[PDB]
């Protein structure tokens, strides 16, 4: 199923003929009897869900066309290609293919449904269709039949378009199943084949050829666009030629003479020479006249040319696995690709001795009897097809090596988190990658396979993310995903395709709520985000740097070194909150993470303004500075708050009913069962104690959260409009939601000193933004949560809104998790998880990452055929006697009675005799 | 499975009949139907047919022949004497419009809904009625181009519109039936594109039958027409489902099991706990969350969070609908109902050790809450959600407790009883802390119609019904240990003497009818059966509800005779109830009947020790308990209670399993057939005793430790089983959980859209 | 060139001496395979299948040879008979015509 | 020579791989668009 399982077959020097398929409804009697082929097993498995097709047009496609698509999916993935990149390519195809019969397996006329399928199912030009419709190519797609040659035909149309700049890329192989068996029965007939199927390879034990099944696709592009777009070589193809050895008087060989023309042909299109060629994968496909003619017309041309020392090494994996017909040059170029890339040229299996039929005697040329060394080295390593046909149409082609593979000069660091990414089309399929995997990272570096799973693999429906440091973690985590047992390293589920997605922006002060031990540990953990991830770092110096001069470099310091102030209503607390905010904004947005609503909580407004990208990040930072200063007046005024276990339409009425409520008023209206009440210290106190005396919980006391006075106001306006008048506002990208109002900002609201001051001139109601934000269909939540864990209240505010029991994710961006980049690897895993596009990327940045080769999506097979398997054989009898007939079974015959028909060619075998003509 | 159509049949007849003449006119008269003609999925068939002329001028007879089953021989399938050339007038312009006049309208779907129930389904083909009145012993119906090859013109589509008259010949009845004979067919032309059938049932078991053109021109008529014969024909030998092994498998939720929102101002919750302060505390988790709930508990404790006292612990549905009917007049609107129960804390509380009458206490509470609350506010469509612990097999949390099993009948009950409610069952760990409220009602919420769900650690589980394959040739290798005794206990006599047969069968050498019946009983038969292999056996005439009758079993296999190594208690009869028709004291009483006798002998035998010597050791159960189904509460707890107390000696390591049968095909009574004649509807088929004893027995020794949670063996049709009743919302039980977000392109070669 | 379908004409079966060619009388890639023996020419024979473009695609290779000097002539072009009714019985059936 | 792939109808795919096989063919040729007379269209006489 790979070119390394056709490697350790071939250096393994096994071989793969074997008894005839079961399963297949094949009605075949005796007339197979002791044959042997090259059988694929379980060709008539598929998986029609993974291509989109429905179940009765996979039954009706032509075993053929299934194992190109199946494997042209497989060529991309290893060319490390997703295949969605591919749609919309200037890509060609050109595959060799012929018509193998599979409708005529039907025992009966078939179903409506199916027979509307047939056509397309089985047309030959429909193979190449069908593939570049499902990969949604634009170049040329064509197919091509010249028999055994076609494989060999197609590489050389797609090298010459290729060269004559047709295209981008080029797709090029062939497929060839035997979905009946009379081709077996044919060459079983004439005897053609060798009695015990074995291809014989250029030995004086030679009998006759074998047949084979096979398919294969090579994606191919021009060295230098190759090389530009830090694609992965293989091998490359340097020249091609075909040609026709025609007709001749027969006493001169015509394939002697075209086989020397094709091979001179081929070495002159590649520019090279015969001496630089160290090996051919030659036809010698077992027959005893044939195999002498090809080694002939290499010892007239390459032996004649060797250098001293060097003979011409000459094999055929046909020997291993038979004829293959239509895709043996296919087979030849993966035997080469992999002896290019180990070092070795393969053993040649069965040969007793070097055929008679051929002039060994000078030298120039031995058979890989035992396997040789090929390493690389100052002589570049090249080595050469033949393949060849009765009706005559033979070629040549020339393979040299990959350019040399450079090392990353790769750099030393600390073991930062690696993020490994799964997708697949069913849960199933899921596991099974988990599975295949875990025998890669156990010896591949870690953080190359993960920076290979993000972007050399497409991205499905059914999603998992597992993080980890360590190998042994990575492989806990794969483990525990294929077990399908959850465990802490890892996320899972399944994309939903609606976007919407919104994100809450905090103010410092708010940790006066009381959870300080989470609202000084998540600007800790944002200090360790600055080690990790360099966008993050970046942005908050493109902030500090450049704004800490509004305060003094003391700023800077706080930045760096963040603690209690910054959960605190000061103008250094605010600030070090906006900085914090803008660099986290910066780094989901390096994610890709886009906001399609943004809400801010106080002075949070301003940080979710400039995401929403309504101000400069300097019209930001003096805002932000001027409500820092009035947020002192206020922070260090007389006045109290309190927090009451009672809903704002209960509270304000108890508060406004009483007295003892002098001054004191609801400052917020963030989640249900919950307000905040502020103003003069002793009606703030009196009013906890009359809801205590309810029953009810209060949180008290705290510092005052709004206007004491209209003195504060006029002195706080005067200092704001000189400032708002000088900001350079413009609209925004995106709806930005105000705690103000609990409603969308306008363009003279967004301007309006007055608004700016609203903050301070209660109530804050972010209940009535969070539940607009689900009104107006968003379906996903993120929290900036680094003071007030504004998360929270976003949750019981949210959940609690109305019937349809919709989807809802809550998110934590600078989270819980103990290495401070795992709780936003976490956070991002389980938006990707449930379907946010996240670029993983900077996950990978700034780190000595290369591509490395991965396992290929594990298809979930089931039986597609026209008809159902066969009974066990000994079903069989002997033929009628052929004038006697069939006997009659009519029920109530007093003794036996039997009939036949003999249509006219059968009259003639059957009266032998002639009276008068 | 497949059957060829009487229409069918009877067109089959009449077209060798007319094969060899261009004549237009025909009559066939004696025709007899005997038998089914039926080939099972994906097999070839053949027919053969003669002209066996009588040589008496008309006398033409037909004869109609299906093939040999397997290696047999040819059998008649139908015959008549053929009347050419009828040569007599009749009738001409009957109106049709005049024929519906005495009759109601049917809509054409009921009509087939009806057939359906009985057993019958049509292809597209078949299905040509286009209108039909009913009334009385009477039906009419106009029936639609009946457009088979050689139809539209030509003589085939008599197939079709004979079909038709047997369509309506079938509804009039009850019971599923089909056509054995028509003493006079008559026939002229082909029919035309519309033709009104008339059909009644005026004769003594037998009906006849008019075609008319769209015109009124008489096209055929019948007479004679007979089904009752082949009424109630045994559905066993006839159903295409195999002998399976179907098993209540949790899969947890890796994909998807995010919670989600919760209804917001749409009603309010009640919330009725065992526990005041559970009650309080989950409405307060509401309250922050700004969903409005009420705490509940029962009068045997107090207000402590000024919670409703309800009247539960009286069995009277009655007082607790009086109980909520106050609350509706508070203007209270219920969103849904919360049950939480306890768990095993009643064992501490109690000081206890009674799992029967744990159970009678829990059920008999539970019902008397349930139906008061149903009673007063049904009408709202309240969602309905009864939150168990440590009920659940096949999880981990030690082993299930017995006494939680009344919840999971009470459960499906309501899935089958009302099945408007959306509701679900949810099993939280019993010493695990419960999970958040909210993550209950989300998690829940998730749920158009009814599921059962379970909670260990953090994670959420879903249960499935699931169907695998049964060898019973383990039972043909299952050689019984000559040196052995086996119990046969509990059973009817039927049951009694097909488990002693198969014992005989499986080399069994000695045995005891631990039957009441067995020592009192004219038995002599059982004996004589029995001594066909059975070397030594005894019985006992015991009372299972009598600890000293159940120690009398306990004094035999002590008493020196070869040692015991099987016992099977064999399937009972159960009370048919509803939730309706029941209360909690009634309910108390039937399941402490129903249970008493396993339980007492399934103890003692373990206090003793004959448990464990023994080999196999099996309580029997039915396979309906597994989804459940409607009016049969108590049946349901019983069996319940007894899978649980079976896993309960199953994870102390003891071979005590309870298997889940379907009905025994020797237990189907010859004298009223109407009890398997309701399982054949719903898609339940019986069985041979002997077959699911082989396929169960030598099992035990496989282990299946945990995994294989409530597990039971029959033959089902599950996608009958859910047609049949009645439900609109979904059941993930049975049932796939939804749909999900993926769509389809137009495919290849398609110059369209 | 596309497979024609003609030896599905038969009712009974071949004779043997017309069974032994039926395989290269009716193989696509031999027909283009045909034409450079009988005529004795040394270039590359290729038989193309694209359904309806099936020529037009011949013929634009045929161009691409000449103009990369891989031969001195070439020759290009194609047929199409219907021997069985079965494409005309298809086109009727879902009255494309 | 081009594929027309597999995309949404409503932009006509057909449409649009027509347009460009027919500049990628005058591109070939080195001539331009107004230097032909005539054109030999299939027109098979499909409807749409």
């Amino acid at each position: 199923r790979s070119p390394e399982d056709l490697w350790d077959l071939v250096d393994s020097g096994g071989d793969a003929v074997g008894g005839l398929p079961a399963g297949r409804g094949w009605q075949a009697g005796s007339a197979l009897d002791g044959v042997n082929a090259g059988f694929i097993h379980g060709v008539e498995e598929f998986d029609p869900y993974f291509f989109g097709l429905d179940p009765v047009e996979a039954a009706a496609m032509d075993p053929q066309q299934r194992l190109l698509l199946e494997t042209t999916w497989e060529a991309f993935e290893r060319a490390g290609i997703d295949p969605v990149a591919a749609r919309g390519s200037r890509t060609a195809v050109y595959a060799g293919v012929q018509f193998g019969g599979y409708p005529l397996l039907m025992r009966e006329a078939p179903p409506p449904q199916v027979l509307d399928h047939l056509g397309l199912g089985n047309s030959v030009g429909a193979a190449s269709g069908r593939l570049a419709y499902q990969f949604g190519l634009l170049g040329g797609a064509v197919t091509v039949d010249t028999q055994c040659t076609s494989s060999i035909v197609a590489l050389h149309l797609a090298v010459k378009a290729l060269r004559n700049g047709e295209c981008a890329l080029a797709l090029a192989g062939g497929a060839c199943v035997m979905s009946l068996p009379t081709v077996l029965m044919d060459f079983h007939r004439r005897s053609l084949l060798a009695p015990d199927g074995r291809s014989k390879s250029f030995a004086a034990a030679a009998d006759g050829v074998s047949l084979a099944e096979g398919a294969g696709m090579l994606l191919l592009e021009r060295l230098s666009d190759a090389r530009r777009n830090g694609h992965p070589v293989m091998a490359v193809i340097r020249g091609t030629a075909i040609n026709q050895d025609g007709a001749t008087n027969g006493i001169i060989s015509p394939s002697g003479r075209a086989q020397e023309r094709v091979i001179r042909a081929a070495l002159a299109d590649g520019r090279v020479t015969a001496d630089s060629v160290d090996a051919v994968e030659g036809h010698g496909v077992g027959a005893t006249l044939g195999d002498g003619v090809e080694v002939t017309s290499l010892l007239s041309t390459y032996g004649q040319e060797r250098p001293a020392g060097r003979p011409l090494l000459l094999g055929s994996v046909k020997s291993n696995i038979g004829h293959t017909q239509t895709v043996g040059a296919v087979a030849g170029i993966v035997k080469l690709v992999m002896a290019l890339r180990n070092e070795r040229l393969p053993r040649t299996v069965h040969v007793d001795g070097p055929t008679p039929h051929a002039d060994w005697s000078s030298g120039t040329v031995r058979l890989l009897t035992e396997p040789e060394p090929w390493r690389r080295g100052e002589r570049v390593r090249r080595a050469g097809l033949t393949c060849l046909t009765l009706s005559g149409t033979n070629g040549h082609l020339i393979l040299e090596e990959p350019p040399a593979d450079e090392p990353a000069a790769r750099p030393a660091n600390p073991e930062r988190t690696v993020p490994l990414v799964l997708s697949a089309k069913s849960p199933t399929a899921l596991r099974e990658q988990a599975e295949r995997l875990r025998a890669t990272i156990t010896a591949a570096e870690p953080v190359d396979v993960g920076h290979s799973l993000h972007t050399t693999r497409s991205s499905f429906r059914h999603r998992a993310v597992v993080l980890g440091t360590g190998r042994e973690e990575l492989a806990a985590g794969l483990d525990a995903l294929a077990g399908d047992r959850t465990a802490d390293g890892l996320v899972r589920g399944v994309a939903r395709a609606q976007g919407q997605t919104a994100l809450l922006f905090g103010g410092a002060g708010d940790g006066t709520s009381g959870d300080r031990p989470a609202d000084a540990e998540g600007p800790r953990t944002a200090r360790g985000l600055y080690e990790a991830f360099p966008a993050f770092a970046e942005a908050l110096d493109e902030v500090t740097e450049h704004l800490a001069g509004l305060l003094g470099p003391e700023v800077r310091a706080a930045v760096r070194e963040p603690g209690p102030a910054c959960a605190e209503p000061t103008v250094v607390g605010q600030a070090v909150a906006f900085a914090l905010n803008t660099a986290l904004h910066r780094l989901l947005t390096a994610f890709a993470v886009r906001p399609d609503a943004t809400l801010g909580h106080g002075a949070g407004e301003v940080a979710a303004a400039y995401a929403a990208g309504a101000l400069s990040l300097a019209d930001g930072a003096a805002l932000v500075t001027a409500l820092g200063r009035i947020t002192e007046r206020v922070a260090t005024g007389p006045g109290a708050s309190v927090w009451v276990r009672a809903t704002e339409d209960e509270v304000r009425a108890a508060l406004s009913g009483s007295q003892e409520q002098v001054g004191a008023a609801v400052a917020a209206v963030d989640e249900p069962g919950t307000t905040v009440v502020s103003g003069d210290a002793g009606a703030v106190a009196r009013v906890a104690a009359h809801w205590r005396a309810h029953g009810r919980a209060t949180g008290a006391p705290r510092p005052a959260r709004l206007l004491l006075s209209p003195d504060d106001e006029q002195a706080a306006l005067a200092e704001l409009r000189a400032i708002v008048a000088g900001l350079a506002f413009r609209e925004p990208e995106v709806p930005l939601l105000s705690t103000v109002t609990g409603q969308p900002v306008e363009p003279a609201e967004l301007r309006s000193a007055e608004h700016w001051l609203d903050h301070l001139r209660g109530p804050t109601r972010f209940l009535d933004g969070v539940r607009r934000l689900r009104t107006d269909g968003v379906t996903r939540l993120v929290g900036l949560d680094l003071s007030g864990d504004l998360t929270g209240p976003a949750g019981r505010s949210a959940a609690g809104f109305g019937e349809p029991g919709r989807p809802l994710l809550l998110a934590s961006v600078p989270g819980g998790g103990r290495p401070p980049g795992q709780a936003l690897l976490s956070a991002l895993g389980e938006l990707h998880t449930d379907g946010v596009a996240i670029d993983w990327s900077q996950a990978f940045e700034g780190r000595g990452a290369r591509r490395v080769d991965l396992p290929t999506y594990p298809y979930q097979k089931v039986r597609c055929w026209l008809v159902p398997p066969e009974p066990q054989v000994s079903v069989v009898a002997a033929p009628p006697h052929p004038l006697l007939g069939t006997a009659l079974d009519l029920v109530d015959a007093t003794g036996q009675s039997f009939t036949q028909q003999l249509t006219p060619g059968q009259v003639a075998g059957v009266f032998g005799q002639q009276l008068y003509g | 499975t497949p059957v060829l159509p009487a229409g069918a049949r009877l067109e089959w007849l009449l077209a060798a009949a007319r094969h060899g003449s261009p004549d237009s006119a025909w009559t066939l008269t004696g025709i007899r139907l005997p038998g089914t003609v039926s080939a099972a999925s994906g097999t070839p068939v053949a027919l053969q047919t003669s002209r066996e002329d009588s040589g008496d001028g008309h006398r033409v007879r037909a004869f109609v022949k299906g093939p040999g089953t397997g290696g047999g021989r040819w059998a008649e399938r139908g015959g008549a004497t053929v009347v050419p050339a009828v040569t007599r007038p009749a009738p001409d312009r009957v109106d049709p419009e005049s024929l519906p006049e005495g009759l109601a309208e049917l809509d054409v779907a009921e009509v087939y809904r009806r057939l359906w129930r009985q057993g019958s389904d049509y292809a597209e083909p078949l299905r040509v009625l286009r209108r039909v009145w009913l009334g009385g012993d009477e039906a009419v119906a106009l029936v639609g181009t009946a457009d088979v090859p050689t139809g539209p013109s030509g003589w085939s589509r008599w197939a079709a519109v004979l079909e038709a008259a047997v369509q309506l010949a079938a509804l009039s009845g009850s019971g599923p039936r089909t056509p054995v004979s028509v003493d006079r067919l008559e026939v002229s032309g082909p029919p035309s594109e519309v033709v009104w059938l008339r059909v009644r049932h005026g004769a003594d078991g037998a009906a006849d039958a008019v075609v008319l053109s769209g015109e009124g021109v008489r096209l055929a008529a019948v007479q004679g027409l007979r089904l009752r014969p082949m009424a109630g024909r045994e559905p066993a030998g006839l159903a295409e489902a195999p002998l399976e092994r179907h098993e209540v498998v949790w899969h947890a939720l890796a994909e998807d099991g995010r919670p989600g929102a919760i209804g917001g101002g749409t009603g309010s919750w009640l919330v009725f706990s065992d526990d005041p302060e559970r009650a309080a505390a989950w409405c307060d988790e509401l309250a922050l969350f700004g969903v409005p709930a009420v705490a509940l508990a029962g009068e045997d404790a107090e207000g402590r969070d000024g919670t409703e006292t309800v009247p539960v612990g009286t069995g009277d549905p009655d007082v607790v609908g009086k109980t909520f009917a106050e609350l509706r007049e508070r203007g209270v609107t219920v969103a849904g109902l919360l049950v939480h129960d306890a768990g095993d804390a009643r064992e501490p509380a109690s000081g206890a050790d009674d799992p029967l009458d744990a159970a009678c206490r829990r059920g008999g509470r539970t019902l008397a809450l349930v139906r008061g609350f149903l009673q007063e506010y049904a009408e709202q469509t309240p969602r309905i959600v009864l939150c168990s612990a440590g009920a659940a097999a096949g999880l981990a949390g030690g082993p299930p407790h017995p006494a939680q099993a009344p919840l999971t009948a009470l459960f499906t009950s309501l899935v089958w009883e009302h099945p408007e409610l959306p509701c679900a069952q949810v099993d939280l760990d019993p010493a695990e802390d419960p999970p958040t409220v909210v993550s209950l009602l989300g998690q829940v919420m998730r749920l158009p119609g009814a599921g059962r769900l379970a909670v260990r650690g953090g994670r959420w589980f879903e249960a499935r019904l699931e169907r695998r394959p049964a060898p019973a040739d383990r039972g043909e290798r299952l050689a019984l240990r000559p040196d052995a005794t086996y119990l046969v206990a509990g059973g009817d006599t039927r049951h009694a003497a097909a488990a002693l047969e198969w014992l005989a069968a499986r080399g069994a050498r000695s045995v005891v009818l631990a039957g009441a019946e067995s020592e009192r009983g004219d038995l002599a038969g059982a004996r004589t059966t029995g001594h066909a292999g059975i070397e030594r056996l005894e019985h006992v005439a015991v009372d299972l509800s009598s600890a000293a009758d159940v120690a009398r079993l306990a004094e035999l296999c002590a008493d020196g005779r070869p040692p015991l190594r099987g016992v099977l208690l064999l399937p009972q009869p159960v009370a048919g109830g509803g939730l309706d028709e029941l209360d909690g004291a009634r309910f108390g009483a039937e399941l402490a009947g129903a249970l008493r006798g396993p339980v007492e002998l399934t103890r003692r035998f373990t206090d003793v020790g004959l448990t464990g010597g023994t080999d196999f050791f099996v309580l029997s159960t039915s396979v309906v308990s597994l989804p459940g189904r409607a009016g049969t509460v108590v049946g349901s707890a019983a069996d319940a209670f007894l899978t649980a107390l079976a896993r309960h000696h199953r994870q102390a390591g003891l071979p005590v399993v309870a298997a889940a049968w379907g009905p025994w095909l020797e237990s189907v009574d010859e004298s009223d057939e109407a009890p398997a004649v309701a399982f054949a509807e719903a898609g339940v088929y019986p069985a041979p005793g002997g077959e699911m004893l082989d396929a169960l027995l030598p099992l035990p020794a496989a282990g299946e430790a945990d995994g294989s949670g409530e597990a039971g063996l029959a033959r089902v049709d599950w996608d009958r089983y859910l047609t049949a009743g009645h439900r609109p919302l979904p059941y993930t039980v049975l049932e796939t959980r939804a749909s999900y977000d993926e769509e389809k392109a137009p495919g290849f070669g398609q110059n369209r859209m």
